[PDB]
RNA sequence: UCCAUUGCGACAACGAGCGAGACCCCGGCCGCGGGCGCCGCGGGACGGCCCGCGGCAGCGGGAGGACGGCGGGGCGAUAGCAGGUCUGUGAUGCCCUCAGACGCCCUGGGCCGCACGCGCGCUACACUGGCGGGGCCAGCCGGCGCCCGCCAGGACGCGCGGAGCCCCCGCCGUGGCCGGGACCGCGGGCUGGAACGCCCCCGCGCACCAGGAAUGUCUUGUAGGCGCCCGCCCCCACCGCG
């Protein structure tokens, strides 16, 4: 999805909160996208959107984080895109480091 | 070699009340005891007569601190796969003293006898817990490394 | 003089900046049973009868 | 059994002897000025080591019962490391012809039945190993 | 009739594994199915440089694919365990296969 | 227990009192293969048979490493070779050997700015470098000699014993003494 | 205080989050179930106990216990490097090229040359060793037989299977010697379409007798010694990964 709104030339900003809001409103607990290439520039930078908690290592990261790599082509040249959404809550596991506790 | 099943493969039943297994340094030796006229056997070889002669008395070490007249009485064959020729060695002593321990059991004797074991040498009738670790890469050995050429 | 034996009554510290010295305060195992303080190197520990070739000589307190 | 009360080399030295007296096998002569095994250099300065050689390849067959182990495995057990180049040092494996020779005398001498794949030894040929152990003995 | 037919199940996954396991027990155990006999673990291994250039301290990552192979014994009539195949459980990218 | 099915530990106590501690023939057991770990805590080395530290020390040079069952052969026909001249238990003389080797006083910078003064050495230490000097003095006497180094091993710890100046190991004792006495 | 923003006691801060830990793979120990094959599911260990010392967090021991205080690995924060890879890539901007091609093939040859400087390694310098027979010991994981050939290797078949070191007895015996095995002349094989590749047999017998100034790795199953497998691969490891 973001790569067509990027390819629709919409501004890096506006496509990235739009992924990010849909993540959320999913029940992500957090969502990540970082656009990387030469953005309106000839020199690279690294723009990284990022909302909520996002896990970083651990086997957990296998399970909880669904980390996709896109590589969105514009005229100037190939933006590399990746979108990590991490949801603590995905029925099958729970997140080693929470206890659960009780009343 | 490795933890196969293979107990009742070399000899058909027998009597043999016990079957211990005693493992040192990926070694395992599965000993079986009956009642005999005091004959210990290695890999079907009297267990006087093992390869590393020097280690030969090693082997029958936990039947001088026990005693004598307390093995008579016991047949044991042994079977060690896997290992080398050390360990082997290794194992076949605690083999024997698990072993023979298992015909006194839960008594006080039993009790003593581990005691008497635990005294001359502990880990005589405990397994020693060190076990080869892994060849990392950057390095010909487990932590050995390689040589750096600058800096 | 012969060395005489001193048993250490509590080992002061790791010294020499690489830890290799040791302070022990050692007291004189037989005789007057001065307890003066001695640099040792390896492994020491309380109770450590250890022969002082001069033992005149003491090293700073608890440096 | 036996060929284990007796010490393995005390039993092989004598075994060479009869082996030797009874005229079982009769060296080839022809392998007698050769080397065993690629991974030596020097050759055997025993002369009667064909005789020991055949009386330790007997012993093996005998504890291998109906293993029926093959000349090339025999060969695997007289392999050692081929030392003297540069480059390290490896395993490789006994000549062949020399335990094939062996191994040929026995099945004529009928001390080793032939079996499917390897040969193993005869009940006869195993009279002859257990009678000479408890003799020594 | 009364053949003795081999079935194999190979999966990458144990959980998955041992699933396929649960529902091959469960419906031949009226036909004397056997209780699994699992293979030793084919931990095939391919271990490869990090970088896709030569350069930095050559890093390894060490990849292995574990695949567990359990071989089940049932011996009746044919008919019936090509039904029972069909009764257990199908799991995705698990695989059975039946030898006589 | 007849180490070498041969000789007892009954008569073999260290008549030095500040090293007799840190000496065992208790553990002794005949053959001196014990795999027991002397690496594991501080001290636990201490508690180990005199001829096995020996045995360890004896395999060095790397060319020779880790092969205990070749250093143990040569400490038996070493410990025959003292019997045969001697005339004493070896357990003892080799427990006397020890005991010599073992230098009081070592020269270490003390906080200093390369200016070394005195130290005392530990008597763990005395032990493990009086047991190391034994070997390698043998160790370099055998490298390009028609002599075995069960020889000049036996030699060496008949030396010490008495405390010859021969011994590779008493003469390093008193140069490491000496210097200890002069940096004071 | 701790391996550690690891904690505790505080505190214009008050609540969070990421990394740390947890997690994951393996190992060792014990149950249970299964079994062509040891392989599936659980437990066990937590600084819990004891003694001292410490508001505390912990600390030093003693124990019991396969196992003791980060057992070894995998994963890897934040911000960057203008580190490296366009020759891994239907990854790719732009420039060049674009039928006398920088497409794609085909034969031959190079990359492997070499006054030399340097970085990994390997084998030695011997007697704790070399050389002859004999015993014989694994693990990642793994086919064999028979006959011929000095080996190397081959033919013809089939369904299978296993190290060095070390131990034991001889020999040489301090001699650049039988240490060492570089070179170099015939010869025997192999693989492929083709040697210049590899293997092997009788020669041949180099330095090196322990390495200056420097410098590197390592604390238990570790160093070191000693084999073995796999990756690439017609053949080929002094290499890497195990």
């Amino acid at each position: 999805n973001l790569r067509a709104k990027l390819e629709e030339a919409m501004p890096i900003r506006r496509a990235a909160y739009s992924i990010i809001r849909t993540a959320m409103r999913a029940g992500a607990a957090g969502c990540e996208v970082i656009v990387a290439g030469k953005l309106r520039a000839q020199r690279a930078r690294a723009n990284k959107f990022k909302e909520g908690c996002l896990i970083s290592t651990g086997h957990p990261k296998r399970i909880f984080l669904a980390e996709a790599t896109r590589h969105i082509k514009m005229r100037q040249g190939v933006i590399g895109v990746k979108v990590r959404i991490y949801n603590p809550n995905i029925r099958g596991a729970v997140m080693p480091d929470k206890i659960e506790i009780g009343a | 070699d490795l933890l196969e099943r293979n107990d009742i493969e070399v000899r058909e039943r027998d009597k043999y009340t016990v079957h211990t297994l005693g493992k040192k340094k990926n070694s395992v030796a599965v000993a079986f005891v009956k009642a005999g006229k005091g004959d210990i056997l290695v890999n079907n070889v009297p267990l006087a007569l093992v390869r590393p002669e020097i280690l030969r008395t090693k082997v029958s070490e936990p039947i001088m601190i026990l005693g004598e007249s307390l093995f008579k009485g016991l047949d044991m064959n042994i079977k060690v796969a896997g290992g080398g020729h050390v360990s082997q060695i290794y194992a076949v002593r605690q083999a024997i003293s698990r072993g023979v321990l298992a015909s006194v059991k839960d008594e006080a004797a039993r009790s003593e006898l581990r005691a008497k074991l635990v005294s001359y040498d502990r880990q005589l009738v405990v397994s020693d817990p060190r076990r080869c670790e892994a060849k990392k890469f950057g390095g010909r050995g487990a932590r050995a490394r390689r040589q750096k050429s600058y800096r | 003089p012969e060395p005489i034996n001193a048993r250490v009554i509590e080992v002061l510290g790791r010294t020499s900046s690489r830890g290799g010295i040791t302070q022990v305060k050692v007291e004189f195992m037989t005789g007057e049973k001065r307890q003066i303080i001695r640099n040792v190197i390896g492994p020491v520990r309380k109770d450590d009868i250890l022969v002082l070739m001069e033992s005149e000589r003491e090293a700073r307190r608890l440096r | 059994s036996s060929v284990t009360r007796v010490p393995a080399d005390v039993f092989i030295n004598s075994f060479a002897a009869h082996l030797k007296n009874r005229g079982i096998i009769k060296c080839p002569a022809f392998t007698d000025y050769v080397k065993t095994g690629v991974s030596r250099q020097y050759a055997p300065r025993d002369a009667d080591w064909f005789y020991i050689k055949a009386a330790s390849v007997i012993r093996h067959f005998y504890i291998s019962g109906s293993h029926s182990i093959g000349v090339a495995g025999l060969a695997r057990k007289y392999s050692s490391l081929q030392k003297g180049k540069t480059t390290p040092h490896h395993t490789k494996r006994a000549s062949c012809k020399v335990i094939r020779s062996i191994v040929s005398q026995f099945l004529g001498q009928k001390l080793l039945i032939a079996g499917e794949r390897g040969r193993h030894i005869s009940p006869n040929g195993r009279k002859m190993v257990e009678d000479f152990a408890e003799g020594l003995q | 009739m009364h053949q003795k037919y081999t079935i194999i199940v190979v999966g990458k996954d144990l959980k998955l594994v041992e699933r396929y396991v649960k529902s091959i027990v469960k419906e031949g155990r009226a036909f004397g199915i056997s209780g699994p006999c699992r293979a030793p673990v084919r931990r095939l291994t391919i271990t490869t440089r990090k970088s896709p250039c030569g350069e930095g301290t050559n890093t390894w990552h060490r990849f292995e694919l574990r695949m567990y192979k359990r071989t089940f014994w049932v011996t009746c009539g044919g008919n019936d365990i090509s039904t029972i195949l069909s009764k257990t459980v199908v799991i995705p990218g698990i695989q059975v296969t039946v030898e006589v | 227990v007849a180490l070498f099915n041969k000789w007892p530990l009954t008569d073999v106590k260290c008549q030095d009192e500040s090293l007799e501690a840190y000496i065992s023939i208790d553990n002794h057991s005949f053959v001196p293969h014990s795999a027991g770990r002397w690496s594991a805590k501080r001290f636990r080395k201490a508690k180990c048979p005199v001829v096995e530290r020996l045995t360890n020390s004896l395999m060095m040079h790397g060319r020779n490493s880790g092969k205990k069952l070749m250093a143990m052969k040569t400490v038996g026909e070493a410990f025959e070779l003292i019997n045969l001249y001697t005339g004493k238990n070896p357990v003892q003389v080799l427990v006397d050997a020890v005991a010599n080797s073992g230098p009081r006083e070592d020269s270490c910078r003390i906080g200093k700015g390369v200016r070394r003064q005195s130290v005392d050495v530990s008597p763990l230490r005395r032990v493990n470098i009086g047991i190391y000097n034994i070997a390698t003095g043998a160790r370099k006497a055998a490298f390009r000699k028609v002599r075995p180094f069960a020889e000049c091993l036996a030699e060496e710890i008949m030396n010490a014993a008495a405390g010859a100046d021969k011994s590779y190991a008493i003469s390093q004792r008193n140069s490491v003494e000496r210097i200890a006495v002069s940096n004071r």
